[PDB]
């Protein structure tokens, strides 16, 4: 399983760009695809979404009318066409697969992304702390807050906790606020109630340092938190 | 109703695929093949282009035929025959040169009677093939036919012996107003069984279409 | 004659089995049925606020 | 040979110590309790995606997912709450006859007239369901399949033999050969230490999984039997034959305990299932409708008349929410 | 007198609406009934549904009150929609007959070229040609009956009577009834030829069912709409022969054929199951 992005680089202001995401190792036709970007000095920010079968396309306010998404199933690629680029688009873009059925774990695999440098009612997610120094071997807890209740009437909370290591692409830690992803050690855990969530790590080890992120999936657009940097 | 919309879209795509497959699998003719011990069931398969259940696929005049042979699997036939209810036709094979071997033709007639009067096949047509005609030509000139049919009274030669056998076949089915039995004579050579199968299937399909519209 | 010895051995193995009274078995089945009647949604209908269907 | 009369007198001795312990029937002890009354179940959901005769299905352990297979050549996974299709798996041999669902929810099993039991893996890293194993070695059609653990599986085949396998290697770990006809159905105990099977011999056998040898034999039916299920306590089971009757046997007493039948029904049974409390017994018939009996008083409690053809499969969730019935009509329905 | 006739008028309105809405709902809801053939049936139901909505009730208002409560717009719209629905229904029946003929004659070759696109094209062509003979010649006043009574009833605001010249009284009847009748009778005779040949090949007792089915199918369509479509030719062929009362009576006898059609063309077992499910 791998996703390889291409097309990034230096773009003059107001120009156009065409980003490609090639998939291999899985059935690309059964996966919805998200484009999500991260600023060089800020947190992540959801950009665009395309469903399985090109039925549904979703954008954000900052990108609507300028960014369009498409896919090629026989050639197994995802495409993002960007027009009228502004200085606010300087970022690092990630191509994320996501599959939706009963019990699935969306936002599990992320690509390596590509860089883009340009010359020159939404639910609010907040992180209490920006940096926490803790010696290895102890237990840590990190809190995220929301401006609205995330508990839908069906009975599940659509909260996601991710990690980005230094110099690495993100990865899914826990999905739906209480379910651990695959390939993740059991020491991680998450809990909480309406508009107050806590991610708890016990028996801290090496390579756990990085940045933790909290995101909601109650409605579009999906809003990212500030992210807490855990460093020695 | 937040990310359940994607689940609904996935279900709709699955429904579309299922419907397309079902439409594609409804215009394809399915025939069920039956024979006996060394009755030539494998012989007829040679003329067409071509475990427990054997499936053969072929095409003739832009028509797709799937022949299902069940002779490999031996078990209680009562417990799995109804899986083949709704086939277009039953291809029965009978060896014409087994009148004196051993008794064999009596068993073949018993099996034909048993298969022709099933509640699941109360409205299914039978295409009957008669093999080993060439050997039967000279197998009757040196031995009387009365060995297998003691109550027979006729001259011993092929021309009316074959007709007597064919008429003996037809006197088994009790659903004469519901199904029609097609009989053919063939040998290892003279490849003309495909035309017979095509014509019988065409007639059966026309009859079913007539029955659908309220007529017939 | 090959399977006759096997059949005799199998039936002899099946011969020595301890058996309990049928009345005790009926009492046990009835007791199990009675002790779990509360958590039987089909036996006792529950209010529609608890039905997932 | 004296062995014939030796076996005859041995069978006579077996039947000698089978009625001395039958002081009283299940009735005359259950007559004092009050009856269930009337059961009025309604079709909450109707799952309509199949285009042929549905032959088997199985409930998931979470009691929200199920799997169903038909002659169309596909088996699909239903979300029983929102009426959604999670997976649709096309199999090579369209002559399906049985289904199974792994208790962990990771694997599914199949098998029909191709003499092969196929094991499919649902949770893969590539996003699709792929066939994980093809158990081969039977000479008759696969009639039933049950999962013991994530790696073991017991199968019943139309060649008189049952087989406990080992999916990791693919070889028959144990073979059970004690019948003279075709084994039709299968059911596992709650503790997965022993199981029971029933055959066209009008008889059922109790097999120990570990030792791989038959323990007890149950008779009393007059025709081929097609359905087996254990009581929730694991100390009794129920059978349904072409005789248009059902009956419940006891393991400890080791004979018939009580039969359920009515004069109106003349058509055979196709499926059997129980309820959590063990008070009402489901039964699917060829009359195109299924019945609900009072398992203790032997009384017709209800009728789930909602199908157009014979009901072929029937199941009850682990938590007792609902009961699903599937028929040759190509529609399976959920009743609550 | 008036009460009973009004009651029976309301009854036929209710029956037509109920049948059409039942058929349309049954076809639209379930997915197994969306075959290429059933599409044609759907069209028929549509051409019948408007009967219970914008033709028969307006005629009831016009007849019971003995005057037109609207003026110079709803009269023309009512007439145009009536002609549209009648033509669409008849041509849908003709298309159903032709489809049955092609299915009976050569099944294998026919089912390989009956794509849903072709069925949609055929239905659209039927409805377009039905519209061309109803709205185009009426809204543009292409008939324009020319005599004293015609001008008098064109002028004032309460005479909503339909007056036609030699043209549009011949061509409209030809397109609406005569060409479809010829096509249907030729098709059904040809189909009956093989329906009898197949029965005689096996050998006579089962031919009675074929005769009964053909007789019902043709008679219900002909006995309802033939007297009206011959008096329609006659009253312009020779005047002072037909009064308005018999004209209205025959037109309503033609109208009830629409309510008849669902009971005839929707006897498939799938349709029966769908109807039973809908009405419990
Ligand atoms: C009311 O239900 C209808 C359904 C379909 C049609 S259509 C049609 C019908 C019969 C024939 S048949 O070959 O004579 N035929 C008797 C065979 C079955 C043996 C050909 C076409 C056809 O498709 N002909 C094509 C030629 C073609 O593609 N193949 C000829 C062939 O297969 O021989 C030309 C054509 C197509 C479509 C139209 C309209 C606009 C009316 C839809 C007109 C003409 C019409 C009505
Ligand atoms: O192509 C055709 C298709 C369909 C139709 C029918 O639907 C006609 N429906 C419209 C008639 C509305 C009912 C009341 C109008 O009453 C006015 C009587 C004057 C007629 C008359 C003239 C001379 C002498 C006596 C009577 C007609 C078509 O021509
Ligand atoms: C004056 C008013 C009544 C005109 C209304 C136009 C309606 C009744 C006509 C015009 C186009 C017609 C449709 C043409 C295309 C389709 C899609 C096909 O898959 C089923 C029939 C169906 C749905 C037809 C139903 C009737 C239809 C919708
Ligand atoms: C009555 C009229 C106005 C409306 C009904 C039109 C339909 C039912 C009739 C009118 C002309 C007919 C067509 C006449 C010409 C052809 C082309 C020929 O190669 C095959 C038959 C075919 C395709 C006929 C199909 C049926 C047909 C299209
Ligand atoms: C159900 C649908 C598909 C029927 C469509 C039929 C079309 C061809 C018919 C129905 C309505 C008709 C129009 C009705 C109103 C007008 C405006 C009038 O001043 C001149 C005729 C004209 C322009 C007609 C042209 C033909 C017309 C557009």
């Amino acid at each position: 399983v791998q996703l390889v992005e291409s097309g990034g680089g230096l773009v003059q202001p107001g120009g156009s760009r065409k980003l490609s995401c090639s998939a291999s190792g899985f059935a690309f036709s059964s996966f919805g695809m998200h484009w999500v970007r991260q600023a060089p000095e800020k947190g992540l920010e959801w950009v665009a979404y395309i469903s399985s079968g090109s039925g549904t396309i979703y954008y954000a306010d900052t990108v609507k009318g300028r960014f369009t998404i498409s896919r090629d199933d026989p050639k197994n690629t995802l495409f993002l066409q960007m027009t009228s680029l502004r200085s606010e688009d300087t970022a690092m873009y990630y191509c994320v697969r996501s599959i939706y059925y009963y019990g699935s774990s969306p936002f599990d695999f992320w690509g390596q992304g590509t860089t883009l440098t340009v010359s020159s009612s939404d639910i609010v997610m907040t992180q209490a702390t920006s940096s926490v120094p803790v010696t290895p071997g102890e237990s840590v807890s990190i809190s995220c807050r929301s401006s609205k209740s995330l508990l839908h009437s069906n009975g599940n909370t659509y909260l996601y906790w991710f990690l980005q290591r230094p110099g690495q692409s993100p990865q899914l830690l826990i999905y739906r606020m209480s379910n651990l992803a695959s390939g993740v050690p059991d020491r991680f855990s998450g809990s909480g109630s309406g508009t107050a969530f806590t991610l708890t790590i016990s028996r801290l080890e090496a390579e756990d340092v990085g940045v933790y992120y909290c995101m909601q999936h109650l409605e579009y657009p999906l809003t990212f938190g500030a992210g807490t940097k855990l460093e020695l | 109703s937040a990310e359940d919309k994607a689940a609904v879209e996935r279900s709709k795509m699955i429904d579309r695929n299922l419907r397309e497959d079902g439409e594609k699998a409804a215009r394809e003719v399915k025939l069920l093949l039956l024979g006996a011990g060394e009755s030539g069931k494998s012989t007829i398969v040679k003329q067409m282009k071509i475990t427990g259940i054997v499936e053969t696929h072929f095409t003739f005049k832009d028509l797709h035929f799937k022949m299902f042979d069940v002779g490999g699997q031996r078990s209680e036939r009562k417990k799995w025959i109804h899986c083949f209810e709704g086939v277009t036709a039953i291809i029965f094979c009978v060896a014409l040169s087994d009148y004196d071997l051993v008794n064999r033709m009596h068993e073949s007639m018993k099996l034909f009677d048993s298969i022709c009067n099933n509640k699941w096949f109360t409205d299914t047509s039978i295409i009957l093939f008669l093999n080993k005609k060439d050997l039967f030509e000279e197998k009757i000139k040196k031995s009387p036919l009365t060995i297998c049919y003691p109550e027979y009274a006729g001259s011993n030669t092929y021309e009316e012996a074959a007709a007597y056998i064919q008429c003996q076949f037809e006197d088994l089915n009790k659903r004469k107003d519901t199904k029609e039995i097609y009989t053919h004579f063939t040998c290892a050579t003279d490849t003309k069984n495909v035309q017979f199968v095509f014509d019988a299937v065409t007639d059966v399909i026309i009859k079913n279409n007539l029955k659908d519209c309220g007529l017939f | 004659i090959a399977q006759a010895r096997k059949l005799v051995e199998q039936l002899k193995m099946e011969a020595n089995i301890d058996r309990i009274k049928v009345s005790k078995a009926a009492a046990d089945l009835m007791a199990y049925c009675e002790a779990h009647a509360k958590e039987d949604p089909l036996l006792t209908p529950v209010p529609a606020s608890e039905n997932p269907f | 040979d004296q062995l014939r009369q030796e076996a005859e007198q041995l069978k006579n001795q077996i039947r000698d110590a089978r009625k001395a312990c039958a002081d009283a029937t299940l009735s005359q002890i259950t007559n004092n309790i009050d009856p269930v009354g009337r059961i009025q179940m309604r079709t909450r959901r109707t799952l309509r995606g199949h285009l042929a005769k549905i032959y088997a299905m199985h409930w998931g352990t979470d009691s929200r997912l199920l799997v169903s297979a038909s002659q169309d050549g596909k088996l699909i996974i239903w979300d029983s709450y929102t009426t959604n299709k999670v997976h649709a798996i096309p199999l090579r041999s369209s002559w399906v006859m049985t289904c199974a669902y792994a208790p962990s929810g990771n694997y599914v099993a199949c098998g029909g007239l191709d003499n092969i039991c196929s094991i499919y893996n649902l949770k893969t890293r590539e996003g699709n369901v792929r066939v994980s194993r093809e158990l081969a070695g039977h000479t008759g059609y696969l009639s039933c399949c049950r999962f013991l653990d994530d790696n073991q599986i017991v199968t019943s085949s139309g060649d008189t033999t049952c087989a406990l396998w080992d999916i990791e290697t693919g070889q028959q770990t144990t073979t059970f050969t004690g019948h003279t006809g075709d084994v039709m159905s299968l059911s596992l105990a709650p503790d997965t230490r022993l199981f029971v099977s029933g055959a066209c011999d009008a008889s059922a056998k109790l097999w120990d999984v570990r030792e791989g040898m038959c323990r007890q034999t149950f008779t009393g039916h007059e025709s081929d039997i097609n359905a087996i299920c254990f009581f929730p306590n694991g100390n009794a089971f129920a059978t349904g034959s072409d005789d248009a009757t059902c009956r419940l046997f006891d393991l400890r007493a080791d004979q018939e305990l009580m039969t359920y039948s009515h004069d109106n029904i003349i058509c055979g049974i196709t499926s059997v299932s129980f309820s959590k409390s063990g008070r009402l017994l489901l039964a699917g018939y060829d009359d195109f409708n299924c019945n609900v009996w009072d398992a203790l008083k032997a009384d017709r409690a209800g009728v789930l008349a909602g199908h157009d053809n014979r009901v072929s499969c029937l199941g009850v969730t682990d938590d007792g929410m609902a009961v699903a019935t599937g028929s040759w009509d190509s529609f399976l329905k959920i009743w609550n | 007198w008036v009460v009973g006739m009004g009651i029976v008028m309301s009854l036929i309105v209710l029956a037509i609406v109920f049948g059409n809405v039942l058929v349309i709902t049954a076809i639209a809801k379930f997915e197994r009934l969306q075959t290429v053939t059933n599409y044609f049936i759907t069209s028929l139901a549509c051409a019948d549904l408007v009967m219970g909505l914008a033709v028969v009730p307006f005629g009831a208002a016009h007849i019971l009150t003995k005057t037109w409560t609207f003026g110079n717009f709803w009269c023309e719209f009512w007439t145009s929609i009536d002609v549209l629905c009648v033509t669409a229904s008849i041509e849908t029946l003709c298309v159903i007959a032709v489809d049955r003929y092609f299915a009976i004659t050569s099944p294998f070759k026919y089912q390989s070229l009956l794509t849903k696109n072709k069925a949609r094209v055929i239905i659209l062509m039927v409805w377009i040609v039905s519209g061309l003979t109803s709205f185009l010649p009426i809204q543009m006043h292409w008939y324009r009956a020319t005599h004293q009574e015609a001008i008098n009833c064109y002028a004032e605001e309460t005479c909503c009577d339909f007056f036609t010249n030699q043209a549009y009284a011949i061509a409209s009847s030809i397109v609406s009834f005569y060409v479809p009748l010829v096509i249907m009778v030729f098709v059904y005779s040809r189909v009956f030829q093989e329906a009898k040949r197949q029965l005689q090949k096996i050998d006579c007792l089962k031919e009675h069912k074929a005769l009964k089915t053909l007789g019902i199918i043709m008679g219900t369509f002909t006995l309802c709409w033939l007297p009206f479509f011959i008096v329609n030719i006659v009253h312009v062929i020779q005047d002072n022969l037909i009064r308005k009362e018999v004209y209205i009576l025959l037109n309503w006898i033609g109208y009830v054929n629409s309510g008849f059609n669902p009971l005839i063309y929707c006897r498939s077992p799938d349709f029966r199951i769908a109807f039973q499910e809908l009405l419990c």
